[PDB]
């Protein structure tokens, strides 16, 4: 929007500043326009108007109407009370509080948080200052960024100078400075916090605790922002002596140690650096006065640290006598004074306080267990923090480290003699009284140095570039003979000074000899301690050993030369020493450090290193100084005690299982591991890991340690499982022993027997494992909500879900190609193994189907926002719903539907899913947008849940907002789905508001996939009759099809797909084919839904929606216009030639067919193996193998594409077909169910005819699948039939269509159904259209068109007659009658002669026999049409000769043929008598003999009919009898039987 | 109301439409054949001897 309030404006400004900070300058003008609107806001940092009594009285007198600026509002008894409460809580003016509450009400934040209005007002008031200060902080930070353009760096600087500091720019120009305003603001914030704490303690000594905590967080953040702004202002040299004295006085009056001091220490540090150090107002006259003034305090350590810093920064002046004047001033006196002052400051605990502050600054919730107890062995007497949740930022830590390293450099380059004398005094004290422990000043200082130089290689390199500088000098001097604490501190410093590889290599080269410390003395001391332990130990020795181990591990992890040298050094033997030391009696810390050192050494390794490591491990575990089987388990149980050593050993094992090539054959361990002794190889290790993870997880009290151990175990299991070849074993078991030789079989057998995958699965089939897993996944929601995305709990849950997924995937492979082989091997050979699996649990689902809270926890974990965790939970739920045993146990009433209806879990899950799918996505990060991935995962889950077992309800129906009842569904009153607020309605909304028509690219791909998945889900819900009625009701009540049509887009060969054109050859190979198929399926589903709804509305006899549907279809909306249905018929185009494909030459591999490749799906591997075998045979033939090889290769690179192309093409084809079918169906529903007049719609009929004309002309005889769909609709619409032009056009189109039908009939194309459709189309044309110069011309032209084909078509018509099909034969029989009639209408006829030449009359008359057996029913109508055709021929004079030569008199006798059944019998008799009479009377006196013979042989029967003639069924029977009598009388009078007498 | 009231499905709707079209075509063909036959008989009998053809038989055969 644009009319944003204060909160929204500040939020937008903060977002723009953060974007610009992340190297995104797409909002420069936006920032320039925003900074001008909030100038009054940036002028004053924070200021709350004092509570006025006038406004209070005015609000309390007439709380009816309020006027704020230009707006007016109405006040009520509740809003006035809220205003008064807010003003009393925050002591804010009534007007400002009223404005804040009006803004809160307008924004409508009461429902988003569900809290009192006054609490929301307070939250908004805090957010105001929060953002107002964060904007200034980010502005000042960007103004000093060196990695950006100088222009913007100066623009932001001048903007901050003009707005924040209120100092006008150089091109222009009572007021108060910025430092006093900031100081007053900080004082007010402190007083407000104090008053809030006091009032809270008074009232508590509720539902507002979280609000108070958030307010305190906002206040401390605002204080930190103000401190950073003040530090920046001081660094800009905008301070004076008055502010310095005021700050010093405020410090002297400090009461309690808290985060405020840690936030203000940079302020005074910068003050001293500007005034104290010669890096600013270097006035020696003022410097001496400041020194005399600084040199009351409520905390002596603060004064000591301040004096030490001032002395360290002031020594820069007393260096030379050329840059400044030092005349008439003594040096030795001042030197001794500063020395004694610094010694006093040290004795008071300056460095101790500095170290405590540095430690409390980086206080992390969790720390790596590889550095436990490090830098935490001192005697700290400074009170600790209250442990309240006040986490620090990153800029503050950076500034603190910068200041610390600067102070270190100053102290090292200015006071070397001080450190020398301090070290000598400490040494003398420790010598003259070893029983006592001297001060830790030097150790604390070295630890502070280490903390300063951490993660900053740019500054760490300074200690190695110039080896003859002050830094390198002190580094080399601090390595001489000293005590254990100093050596430990130096080792820790070296460790922390190895953030990269270059620093690690530099430290390695500096420590070794090219006296100072050397590796020789280190290893000598190590061997001495080893021999002493093996033939007590003091804490100092243990600390020294731990420090040495940590340093070695860090060097090996960072450097490479040291890792490659020390690992195989013959003079050191580090591995031997650490192994001899570990086997001794020592705490677990040393063992953990040794394990971490080994891990570091083995983080990158090769075959020889792995072999040596395994050799040493076996040698030291087989006889550690009692049989080996006992010693190994003793050592395992010893290393299992605790968590540090156990976790370190687990990590070492996990690292050792990684192959040297990195993350397929050559399992990462020697195949001969444990061959000497009778051991299973590596199985004992996995067995111990699993039993520890299963049983020894109860002795861990620290939740963090338990989480870390579980994460390590899950990582180990995943590393063991991912190192198993699945496809390899499948191909082996398939073709190795059955096709290939038995040579490589031994390799696969050994791989399957030695790989721990089988044992891992066997353990996974245990109840302890799944119980531990479901307990770890089962945690309270508050922990996950308050935890960090990188928290160990989330990572452990993710690893557990991944392990479960991998197990569910590989359980089949295990039970099939692992279990039987292992069993056979154990039965044949001699192996002693202990089963750890449950025989009852036939599958992995048997052990977990008894846990119902798992799905509940998985669903509740969806409202956390973690993309990976959400996707994992969705995949797990999908796989669970896809199984069969779980749903068989749940629904054998049910257990799942009741589990999710305990405390409204389903409702909140549906709400979270709706809020997620409603969340927008990033157009740039389409395929990477976590939101889109979560949406696709949810859609796939719903699809899989609805597709499996659709008849019976499932969890999907409940999540959609339906009342899942036993074999029944329903909706509840006032429920979420009833109020149109549910997952289904959310999907509908996000679908109708989705636009795919773009300009930069056009027809995007991922939106198409989203809508395709949504439509698939909708179709699955519709087809299910259990969830069809309510769905249709809810859809038709919201005008879904209307919104869909409004969102439709026309397709044309010009609009490209994702910037790619369709005609391009790469289209078939690119991914646009998927989007095209998806769009086709979407159109098909939309057309199907429209047709179904139209049919339903039409069959319900209600014009309420009928006329609306027809208006939307015609292109008008009551007016908004839209393309009609005929416009969407643009996907039928043969120009692309999807069927035709250019076949390359393929000079070689031509004989390689796609037999074994082939639901048209040609597998590529079936041909890949064939071509590989052929290439191998060709190479073995040794005939120009190297040269032509390339040829073959590229040939493959062709055929692969070819294959895929076909597949793609095939898909497209069927897709089109589907769509077409749907369209056809829709069109049918549009023709029959249409009560509207016919003359107005005639235009649409002509348009459809014109559109289908080219389609039929292009697919007249190509394919017989779409022809049926396009011909049945034509047949239908042909029977449902200014005016002169319309009639002429109709006649022309019908005459044109009549040609292709006869063409296809003569060519014998398609199946009998398509031929019957063509026959009907031609029959309704030759019977109604033709039946007056125009009529004669049309008849002659049709006869000419028929003669053009001639007997070629009559032959097929006769062939398809009296055949297998029942309808095609009758259609052909009727078409023959129509043809002969139309031909006679034009004394002879060529059609009868052609039929006689084809021997059709002969077989037709021969089939007359057994007519009684054949005679509503299809056979009845077929025989009726046959007799009608036969009678039609007996009317012509020429046909008489052929009908007589056919000898039908002897055929009608063998049949023995001579109220409704009687009517049909009389009708058949009438037909036969008519045929006989016509045949007799056609020729003349040549057939009278046959007539007389027939009348004499059948005398008497005709007499009954002639005497009979002399309610509806009765009249029909009488009419049939009359017709029979008339036919017999005609036969008699034509034969002349009277003359015979 | 809606969602089904003595209604049918699209799969059966199209089948019923096709069956009705086929039955109507067969009925129209039968009616046209009958009408053509009746017209032919009327044209062939209207020449002469309309009532004599039956009177000769009524006189010869038993009335």
């Amino acid at each position: 929007m644009t009319d944003l309030r204060k909160l929204e404006a500040l939020q937008a400004l903060h977002a723009e500043l953060v974007a610009v900070r992340q190297h995104r300058f797409e909002g420069l003008q936006v920032l320039e326009t925003l900074l001008e609107e909030q100038t009054d806001a940036f002028k004053a940092l924070i200021a709350k108007p004092a509570r006025d009594t006038k406004d209070r009285e005015a609000l309390g007198k007439e709380p009816k109407k309020l006027k704020i600026g230009e707006e007016e509002y109405s006040l009520n008894e509740d809003f006035v009370n809220d205003c008064l409460k807010l003003a009393d809580e925050l002591d804010l003016n009534e007007k400002e509080s009223a404005r804040i509450l009006i803004d809160c009400d307008a924004e409508g934040d009461v429902e988003t948080q569900s809290r009192p209005l006054w609490e929301c007002g307070v939250i908004r008031f805090h957010q105001e200052r929060k953002y107002l200060l964060d904007c200034m902080r980010l502005i000042l930070e960007i103004a000093a960024d060196e990695d950006i353009d100088a222009g913007l760096q100066e623009s932001f600087g001048v903007a901050a100078e003009d707005k924040i500091f209120g100092i006008p720019p150089p091109w222009e120009r009572q007021v108060k400075k910025f430092i006093p305003r900031c100081m007053e603001a900080m004082k007010g914030v402190r007083s407000m916090l104090q008053c809030m704490a006091d009032k809270a303690n008074a009232r508590n000594m509720l539902d507002n605790q979280e609000t108070l905590d958030f307010s305190r967080l906002s206040l401390v953040e605002q204080h930190e922002c103000l401190a950073s702004i003040l530090h920046a202002a001081v660094q800009r040299h905008h301070a004076t002596i008055a502010d310095f004295q005021d700050f010093i006085k405020i410090l002297r009056k400090w009461d309690k140690y808290d985060h405020f001091l840690i936030h203000l220490i940079p302020v005074l540090a910068a003050y001293i650096t500007e005034f104290g150090s010669p890096e600013g107002m270097g006035d020696l006259q003022q410097a001496r006065r400041l020194n005399d003034f600084i040199c009351s305090w409520a905390l002596p350590v603060l004064g000591a640290a301040v004096r030490a810093w001032w002395i360290a920064e002031h020594n820069g002046f007393y260096l030379d006598d050329t840059v400044q004047d030092l005349r008439g001033i003594n040096l030795d006196e001042e030197d001794e004074q500063r020395t004694k002052q610094f010694l006093d400051a040290l004795k008071e605990g300056a460095f101790d306080f500095i170290l405590s502050v540095a430690a409390d600054c980086k206080a992390q919730e969790w720390q790596d267990p590889s550095q436990l107890g490090a830098r935490q062995w001192l005697q700290r007497k400074i009170p600790s923090l209250p442990s309240e949740p006040f986490p620090f930022s990153h800029f503050l830590q950076h500034s603190l480290m910068v200041h610390l390293e600067g102070f270190v450099d100053a102290t090292i380059s200015n006071l070397p003699d001080v450190l020398r004398k301090l070290r000598t005094e400490e040494d003398e004290q420790r010598q003259l009284r070893p029983n006592h422990e001297q001060d830790m000043d030097l150790e604390r200082f070295l630890i502070i140095i280490s903390y300063a130089y951490e993660g900053r290689p740019d500054a760490a390199m300074s200690f190695w570039e110039d080896p003859d500088s002050n830094l390198a000098g002190f580094l080399q001097w601090a390595s001489r003979r000293a005590s254990t604490p100093l050596v430990s501190a130096f080792c820790e410093m070296l460790r922390c000074l190895a953030d990269n590889e270059e620093c690690a290599t530099a430290a390695h080269n500096f420590l070794l000899d090219e006296q100072s410390l050397t590796w020789s003395q280190i290893f000598k001391e190590l061997e001495y301690f080893t021999t002493k332990v093996c033939s007590e130990i003091e804490p100092e020795s243990a600390l020294m050993l731990e420090c040495y181990l940590r340093l070695i591990a860090k060097l090996a992890t960072e450097s490479e030369i040291a890792r490659k040298r020390l690992i195989m050094d013959e003079d050191f033997n580090l591995v031997d020493t650490i192994l001899k030391l570990s086997v001794g009696v020592i705490p677990h810390r040393l063992r953990a450090c040794i394990f971490y050192v080994l891990k570091a050494l083995m983080i990158r390794k090769t075959h020889e290193e792995l072999d040596a490591m395994w050799r040493w491990v076996e040698a030291w575990m087989t006889n550690p100084f009692p049989g080996p089987q006992e010693c190994m388990e003793m050592m395992f149980r010893e290393f299992g005690t605790g968590f540090e050593q156990s976790n370190a050993f687990i990590q070492l094992l996990t690292t050792l299982l990684v192959p040297p090539e990195g993350l397929n054959d050559s399992v990462p361990f020697p195949e001969w591991l444990g061959s000497s002794i009778r051991t299973l190889g590596i199985e004992p290790y996995v067995d111990f890991v699993f039993d520890v993870f299963a049983n020894r997880t109860k002795d861990i009290s620290d939740p963090s340690q338990l989480r870390i151990l579980r994460l390590s175990c899950l990582d180990f299991v995943m590393v063991c499982l991912v190192t198993f070849n699945e496809d390899l074993i499948v191909l082996g078991h398939e073709s190795n022993i059955s096709i290939d030789d038995a040579m490589a079989a031994t390799n696969l057998a050994t791989y399957v027997r030695l790989h721990p995958f089988s044992r891992v699965m066997e353990w996974l089939f245990n109840e302890k494992v799944i119980t531990s897993l479901i307990n770890t996944i089962h945690q309270d929601p508050i922990s996950l909500g308050s935890a960090s995305p990188d928290s160990p709990l989330v990572v452990s849950i993710l690893r557990a879900i991944q392990v479960m997924i991998k197990a569910l995937e590989l359980q089949e492979t295990y039970l099939h190609l692992v279990r039987p082989e292992v069993l056979r091997y154990q039965g044949e050979a001699g192996v002693r193994r202990k089963p750890v699996a449950n025989a009852a649990y036939s599958a992995f689902e048997d052990g977990i189907l008894s846990h119902l809270s798992l799905v509940v926890d998985l669903g509740k974990y969806c409202n956390l926002g973690h993309a990976e965790l959400t996707l994992a939970c969705l995949k797990l739920l999908e796989k669970i719903s896809t199984s069969s045993r779980i749903l068989s146990a749940w629904s054998p009433r049910n257990k799942a539907i009741v589990q999710l209806e305990r405390n409204g879990e389903g409702e909140t899950i549906s709400a979270s899913l709706s809020a997620s799918i409603m969340a927008t996505l990033d157009p740039a990060l389409a395929a990477s947008g976590e939101n889109y991935r979560v949406k696709l995962a949810i859609l796939d889950f719903l699809y899989a849940c609805l597709r499996a077992t659709p008849d019976q309800p499932t969890i999907a129906h409940q999540l959609l907002g339906f009342h899942c009842e036993l074999s029944k569904l329903g909706i509840e009153p006032k429920g979420p789905f009833d109020m149109q607020k549910s997952l289904f309605h959310s999907l509908l909304n996000v679908l109708i508001t989705l636009t795919v028509s773009e300009e930069e690219q056009g027809m995007r791909g991922y939106l198409v996939t989203l809508k395709y998945r949504v439509l698939r889900i909708l179709q699955l819900l519709w087809k299910s009759p259990l969830s069809a009625s309510l769905v249709m009701d809810e859809l038709r009540a919201t005008n879904f099809l209307f919104h869909m049509l409004l969102r439709e887009v026309q397709i044309q060969p010009q609009l490209p797909w994702d910037g790619q054109l369709v005609t391009g050859c790469e289209f078939l190979l690119s991914d646009a084919s998927l989007a095209y198929i998806d769009y086709l399926a979407s159109r098909a589903a939309i057309f199907e839904y429209i047709g179904k709804e139209l049919c339903s509305v039409s069959q319900n006899r209600i014009p309420s929606i009928k006329r609306q549907i027809f208006d939307a279809l015609n292109g008008q909306i009551f007016p908004l216009t839209i393309p009609s249905i005929f416009d969407f018929f643009d996907f039928i185009n043969t120009d692309y030639k999807w069927e035709e494909i250019p076949s390359p030459h393929f000079t070689y591999l031509k004989d390689l067919d796609l037999g074994p490749c082939i639901g048209v799906h040609y597998d590529i591997r079936k041909a890949q193996e064939i071509l590989a075998l052929k290439r191998k045979e060709y190479e073995h033939s040794q005939l120009a193998t190297p040269e032509f090889l390339e040829t073959v290769e590229l040939e493959e690179k062709v055929l692969i594409e070819w294959l895929t192309v076909r597949n793609r093409a095939n898909l497209l084809l069927t897709a089109r077909l589907n769509l077409l079918q749907a369209w056809a169906n829709l069109l049918l529903v549009m023709i029959e169910s249409n009560d509207f007049k016919s003359t107005p719609k005639m235009a649409f009929l002509l348009q459809a005819l014109q559109a289908i004309l080219p389609t039929l002309e292009a697919f007249s005889s190509l394919k017989s699948d779409e022809a049926f769909e396009l011909a049945r609709v034509a047949k239908v619409l042909l029977w449902k039939l200014e005016q002169f032009t319309v009639g002429n056009l109709i006649g022309d189109k019908l005459f044109q269509l009549f040609q292709l039908c006869l063409s296809a009939i003569s060519q014998c194309s398609g199946t009998p159904e398509l031929r019957s459709l063509y026959y009907s189309i031609c029959y309704r044309y030759l019977t109604a259209v033709v039946d007056t110069r125009s009529v004669t011309n049309a008849r002659a032209r049709t006869l000419k068109a028929i003669t053009l084909y001639g007997d070629r078509l009559l032959n097929v018509i006769c062939d398809d007659a009296y055949g297998s099909d029942t309808t095609c034969q009758t259609a052909a029989m009727i078409l023959l009658n129509a043809l002969v009639h139309t031909s006679r209408a034009s004394v002879d006829c060529p059609i009868i002669d052609a039929l006689n030449r084809l021997n059709f009359i002969g077989v037709l008359v021969d089939s007359l026999k057994e007519i009684l057996n054949e005679w509503a029913s299809p056979s009845q109508q077929y025989t009726s049409a046959k007799l009608a055709l036969l009678l039609q021929l007996c009317q012509t004079r020429q046909g008489a000769k052929y009908v007589l030569q056919a000898n039908l008199f002897r055929a009608l006798e063998q049949s023995g043929v001579f109220v409704v059944a009687l009517e049909r019998h009389y009708a058949l008799l009438v037909a036969l008598a008519r045929v006989v009479g016509a045949a007799v009377t056609a020729r003349g006196a040549h057939n009278i003999v046959q007539g007389r013979k027939f009348l004499t042989q059948h005398r008497g029967l005709v007499v009954h009919v002639l005497k009979k003639n002399a309610i509806l069924a009765q009249q029909a029977l009488e009419e049939r009898i009359e017709e029979l009598a008339e036919a017999f009388m005609l036969l008699i009078t034509a034969t002349g039987f009277l003359e015979y007498e | 109301s809606g969602t089904g009231l003595g209604e049918v499905d699209v799969d059966t709707y199209l089948s019923n439409l096709q069956t009705k079209t086929t039955l109507s075509m067969i009925a129209d063909g039968l009616e046209r054949s009958a009408r053509d036959f009746d017209a032919f008989l009327e044209e062939n009998v209207t020449l002469e001897w309309e009532a004599q053809r039956k009177r000769i038989y009524q006189h010869f055969g038993i009335k």
